[PDB]
RNA sequence: GGCCCCCGGCGCGCCGGGCCCGGGUCUUCCCGGAGUCGGGUUGCUUGGGAAUGCAGCCCAAAGCGGGUGGUAAACUCCAUCU
RNA sequence: CGCGACCUCAGAUCAGACGUGGCGACCCGCUGAAUUUAAGCAUAUUAGUCAGCGGAGGAGAAGAAACUAACCAGGAUUCCCUCAGUAACGGCGAGUGAACAGGGAAGAGCCCAGCGCCGAAUCCCCGCCCCGCGGCGGGGCGCGGGACAUGUGGCGUACGGAAG
């Protein structure tokens, strides 16, 4: 007999709707390594002429990691919350669901921490979490 | 004169001034913090209670207070620990009645 | 702040998630072998709580220890004797189920050092537990201070001296009326002190 | 066997005692090799003092020697503080501090913030590059003003307030010393008894008229 | 006392690069180690005596909490540490 | 109905490292008697000692209070003097037996996890170039691999801390 709190994570998103959380979450990967060298050199390039300090809006991105997801969600800045359904040791993630309903935030349970690491190009990742979105996303991400 | 320090006596010892100040820090460990709260109050509605817990909360339904601190005390060890664990079991007892209740 | 649900997660042992997580799980390590490595701290909270760190030199093992007293290993029950030491059962070990699971971890991996260990089930027959070890030559360990100090000679099994938290507490330190057993350093340290006559040369 | 009379003696000499013996042989050579050390000591640290740093002032604990006073670990943070040495800087400039002392009184809290003033006003601070002074110290006053100290800095000492003889007054001369300190020690006695006597009577006397 | 040879650590000017703001006041926040403590029992140990410490088994925590305050226990205040 | 990702495992005379064994006076962790004394002897004593097993270093262990106290309070550890053959334990017999305060030797303090903030800021390996060799480091480069969000680094730890 599974509990509920570790039987609600058998319940996973359907491969439809996955398709589309995942394609939005494309849009919104973090920098790797090779790009942030290149903008940290541009950077340098354009702070030495001539423009300066140029924070350039620092573009919203995909917050990976169950200690910085948990954080998001205890201060309501999480719009969207993740979650991986196959937590090996299944004690890092069984308080999400229940902490992400009781501060309002929405979350899904999606099949693979696999492909959540692919999103964030490492191996595996327990959750993802959606803040701020661009406007031309808002759309999408309201529907989802 | 009418009165002495003394060694002996209510008021006995050599008499200072105090020196008045804000407690250390130290001191200030076991107080509960909102935050600290909050994730226990969590943990608490994702496990549940034990099952002894449950058990004296049967007892403390039918009002057999007394057999319900025989029991936690049993359990749990020492008359300080068991009559604040009582009190808490109460509490959760008369939380979920007002929730039916609306 | 998930390290912090995690902690008390664990502290809800007799919980009906818990009872159902510690039961699979010590029915898993009770096929595997009674010394084996773990991919991955099971407990990540408490590893890192004891010292472990999620970085190239560190390595888990988890070990099964058999569970109860220590029985007199003489032929038929026979201790020849006075019978104050006619015992054979009903008789316990100095040290703990723990600090013994530690010092078998370090003596088959006798190339690291053995940090500390954690509980992470029982059963009727057997303990389990996961002991944090780390590989004192690689060069994250050794090119790291505050790391560095696992890598001197003088640390060197230190579960098999007593030295780590499972293998202390056996030994009655601490201060204060209740450990006056142990002033000195140790039992024997404070034996000798005791039990030794000075002599001046001017007496 | 015991003959005559004699103490009844019960030496501890059943143990073996003969395979841990301390001798005292190299107590000669244990002075001479601690006080080599201190002199090297001494020279290493060259114009600082000999025997290290300030130590506080402080009672001794118990009823036996309270009337005592001697040196302590180190200068209480609440001494610091309100002496105004930052915690970390004192340990650099010679003034040892216990973080885990308390001043439950004033007077010994003023007592240690005169002994801090004191030294930091004696005290003869060298800049860090000695041809660049930048606030330590005039160099008139550390050319030749700069010894090494020796013996403990300001050795703490007891003092005694010597009152000068007067003429006593009638009211000390009607003092009952004696019956005061019986009196005070059955007052301390009966405090807890007495309270709960009067309690009982209290409730009895709030409902005696029914 | 002399001469010879070798090795090691001390200041100055320069060298190659790192090296990043400190204090006081006020305001707003944040604060802790769990099969662990503790309890029962058993065995050993201690000067520790209604049980000093250690261990096995069973029970099994809390957070104005917990430990200690050398006589077991209830209530109460205080002290001290964390 | 094969191809990928991860997880958990396996093999290799794979690349590079590490452990083993000796000595063992001193030190640390266990295990652990009986002779002996008690004018017998069983608890006790011998003794947490001999023997036995393991593990170190030039010292080791301990160590910066879940301390002592009850004072007008002291303030990590270790060692010496004293407390003291005392409090206490004990067929309360034989016997055993500390600690606090005090005076000295020495004196030194700190770091994490957690809570948080900072675009993982972090680390290992491999090739290339330069400065060096003497214990193999310094600097730069690689749309070079890997570790790592199941948490690296910086700030910071109960003496409070962070941000304005
Ligand atoms: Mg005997
Ligand atoms: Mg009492
Ligand atoms: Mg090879
Ligand atoms: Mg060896
Ligand atoms: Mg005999
Ligand atoms: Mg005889
Ligand atoms: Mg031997
Ligand atoms: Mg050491
Ligand atoms: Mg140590
Ligand atoms: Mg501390
Ligand atoms: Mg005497
Ligand atoms: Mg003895
Ligand atoms: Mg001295
Ligand atoms: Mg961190």
């Amino acid at each position: 007999k599974v509990p509920p709190a570790i039987n609600q994570f058998t319940q996973a998103l359907d491969r439809q709707t996955a398709t589309q959380l995942l394609k939005l979450a494309h849009k919104y990967r973090p920098e790797t390594k090779q790009e942030k060298k290149q903008r940290l050199l541009a950077r340098a390039e354009k702070k030495a002429a001539g423009k300066g300090d140029v924070p350039t809006k620092r573009p919203p991105v995909l917050r990976a990691g169950v200690n910085t997801v948990t954080t998001l969600v205890e201060n309501k800045k999480a719009q969207l919350v993740v979650i991986a359904h196959d937590v090996d040791p299944i004690e890092l993630v069984v308080f999400l669901p229940a902490l992400c309903r009781k501060m309002g935030v929405p979350y899904c349970i999606i099949k693979g921490k696999a492909r959540l690491g692919r999103l964030v190009h490492r191996k595996t990742c327990t959750t993802v979490a959606f803040t701020q979105v661009n406007s031309e996303d808002k759309g999408a991400l309201a529907k989802l | 004169a009418l009165r002495y320090p003394m060694a002996v006596g209510l008021n006995k010892g050599h008499k200072v001034t105090k020196n008045v100040s804000k407690p250390r820090h130290s001191r200030r460990r076991g107080r509960l913090t909102k935050h600290t709260k909050f994730v226990r109050d969590m943990i608490r509605e994702v496990c549940g209670f034990a099952p002894y817990e449950r058990r004296a909360m049967e007892l403390l339904k039918v009002s057999k207070d007394k057999r319900a601190l025989k029991f936690i005390k049993k359990r749990v060890g020492t008359h300080i620990r068991a009559k604040r664990k009582r009190e808490e079991l109460s509490n959760v007892l008369a939380a979920m009645r007002k929730a039916a209740a609306k | 702040g998930a390290y912090k649900y995690i902690q008390e997660l664990w502290r809800k042992k007799q919980s009906d998630v818990m009872r159902f997580l510690l039961r699979v799980r010590c029915w898993q390590y009770r096929q595997l072998s009674a010394l084996h490595r773990a991919p991955r701290p099971t407990r990540p909270d408490k590893a890192r709580r004891l010292g472990y760190k999620a970085k190239q030199g560190y390595v888990i093992y988890r070990i099964r220890v058999r569970r109860g007293g220590r029985k007199r290993p003489v032929p038929k029950g026979a201790t020849y004797g006075k019978p104050v030491h006619h015992g054979v059962n009903q008789l316990k070990f100095a040290r703990s189920l723990q600090s013994v699971a530690e010092e078998r971890a370090g003596r088959h991996c006798g190339a690291l050092r053995v940090l500390n260990s954690y509980w992470v089930g029982e059963d009727s027959t057997y303990k389990f537990f996961e002991v944090i070890l780390i590989d004192p030559f690689h060069k994250a360990i050794r090119r790291n201070p505050d790391t560095q100090w696992i890598t001197k000679p003088v640390h060197k099994h230190r579960e098999m001296r007593g030295l780590t938290s499972a293998g202390r507490k056996s030994r009655g330190l601490g201060k204060g009326h209740k450990f006056h057993h142990t002033i000195g350093g140790s039992r024997r340290a404070a034996w000798r002190r005791r039990n030794t006559l000075q002599l001046h040369r001017y007496r | 066997a015991p003959s005559r009379n004699g103490m009844v003696l019960k030496p501890h000499f059943h143990k073996d005692w003969q395979r841990r013996v301390a001798t005292w042989f190299n107590q000669p050579a244990r002075k001479i090799r601690r006080r080599k050390a201190r002199q090297a000591k001494a020279r290493r640290i060259a114009p600082r003092p000999a025997s290290g740093p300030i130590r506080p002032i402080v009672r001794c604990p118990t009823v036996r020697y309270h009337t005592k006073v001697r040196a302590g670990r180190g200068f209480s943070l609440e001494e610091l503080r309100v002496a105004g040495i930052h915690k970390k800087v004192a340990r650099t400039i010679g003034i040892s501090v216990d973080p885990r002392r308390r001043n439950k009184s004033t007077e010994s809290l003023q007592a240690n913030v005169q002994r801090l003033k004191e030294y930091r006003s004696k005290l003869i601070l060298f800049p860090r590059k000695p041809s660049a002074p930048k606030k330590g110290d005039s160099s008139a006053e550390e050319l030749k003003l700069a010894t090494q100290l020796t013996g403990p800095v300001m050795p703490v000492r007891n003092v005694y307030k010597k009152e000068k003889a007067r003429v006593i007054t009638e009211e000390e001369k009607n003092f009952k010393a004696f019956a005061s300190l019986r009196m005070a020690r059955a007052n301390a006695r009966l405090f807890g008894i007495r309270a709960k006597r009067a309690k009982e009577a209290a409730e009895q006397d709030v409902e005696k008229k029914k």
